[PDB]
């Protein structure tokens, strides 16, 4: 399954003057693009080197529609706070994220667009594509004006038409970065607890995509339920890593495997410390 | 290519 | 309306290896509004040529950020993140460990 997406955040700042914009788009969960408001001449960006192959008109056009989604922006900012009738001095923030889910056979899974003000759900496309969830009254407010405008349909042609033809292009344009998986390579660690256990932690490291299962097992029993497990997190070189630790009685740590299942692995990873 | 608003204001 | 105080993970690119170039990471996620002050420490100075990746934001709408810097970790030398941001009632301070 892939997916093409755009995520993009306007923050007002009285005082300093006009809004913070920006817009990231990420290819499966790949940055390939940005533009943000603060640069010294801002414009769209290539943030993947297989987005580079783009003609100039692309770029024009991009930079464009940035600047134009960033005076929408600028006015809904101030609708919204008239809305919530908030105070005239504070900074306020209306996020977006709009994009198509497609299967290789280039069927639409899912299209989205949708908008959160001051970090919670304002007004969301449904899966049909046609009905809007307006969380509260100035969402309903919204929604009936975008009802009688037709905001629906137009959105859906975007979704259904443009997204999937530019994200089946940009799937044959960076096949070798997005279709690449980076195996992890991975460790066991001990550290003496002061309670007089042990912690047993087990690292993956340099894996991509970002999708992984770790879990330790006592004798091939899984530990789920006894286990701690970081956030996976950007190792900054396009890989990930995370890890998961287990504490055990200190001599039985022989008796603990770790178990690292990831896509670019043939068959699944088990280690040992002892 | 990203989405326009098309000034279609909340 | 919500605000969401961020977490913070300090970490190394590469496992540490004394004398060895590595880049000294700081991530934070979970956190609203966008707004966020993010330094590292090396014996508790702010380090300066400190990069970070673009504003991006995940499911719940909340956002992330990977801050980062080159350096090369010694024995003695201590490093940290100093992350600053308005749901915190104090700047917090998460000090790297080597194996985590």
């Amino acid at each position: 399954s892939h997916s093409l997406r755009y995520f993009v955040t306007a923050v007002s700042r009285p005082g300093f003057g006009e809004p913070r914009y920006m817009e990231v788009g990420y290819v499966d969960n790949t940055e390939f693009v940005r533009f943000d408001s603060d640069a010294e001449n801002p414009r769209y960006e290539p943030r993947a080197r297989w987005i580079e192959q783009e003609g100039p008109e692309y770029w024009e056009r991009e930079t464009r529609r940035a600047k134009g989604n960033e005076q929408s922006f600028r006015v809904d900012l101030r609708t919204a706070l008239r809305c919530y009738n908030q105070s005239a001095g504070g900074s306020h923030t209306l996020q977006w994220m709009a994009g198509c889910d497609v299967e290789s056979d280039g069927r639409l899974l899912r299209g989205y667009w949708q908008f959160a003000y001051d970090g919670s759900d304002y007004i969301a496309l449904n899966e049909d594509l046609k009905t809007w969830t307006a969380a509260d009254m100035c969402a309903q407010i919204t929604r009936r004006k975008w009802e009688q405008a037709g905001a629906a349909e137009r959105d859906r042609a975007y979704l259904e038409g443009e997204c999937v033809e530019w994200l089946r292009r940009y799937l044959k344009n960076g096949n070798a970065t997005l279709l690449r998986t980076d195996p992890p390579k991975a460790h066991v660690t001990h550290h003496r607890r002061p309670e007089g256990d042990v912690t047993l932690r087990c690292w993956a490291l340099g894996f991509y995509p970002a999708d992984i299962t770790l879990t330790w097992q006592l004798n091939g029993e899984e530990l789920t339920q006894e286990m701690e497990l970081v956030e996976t997190r950007p190792a900054g070189d396009g890989t990930f890593q995370k890890w998961a630790s287990v504490v055990v009685p200190l001599g039985k740590e022989q008796k603990y495997t770790c178990h690292v299942e990831h896509e670019g692995l043939p068959e699944p990873l088990t280690l040992r410390w002892g | 290519r990203g989405p326009g608003r098309a000034f279609v204001t909340i | 309306m919500i605000q969401r105080t961020p977490k913070i993970q300090v970490y190394s690119r590469h496992p540490a290896e004394n004398g060895k170039s590595n880049f000294l990471n700081c991530y934070v996620s979970g956190f609203h509004p966008s707004d966020i002050e993010v330094d590292l420490l090396k014996n508790g100075e702010r380090i300066e040529k400190v990069e970070h990746s673009d504003l991006s934001f995940s499911k719940d709408w909340s956002f992330y950020l990977l801050y980062y810097t080159e350096f090369t970790p010694t024995e003695k030398d201590e490093y940290a993140c100093r992350v600053n941001h308005v749901t915190l009632s104090q700047p917090k301070i998460v000090k790297w460990d080597r194996d985590m």
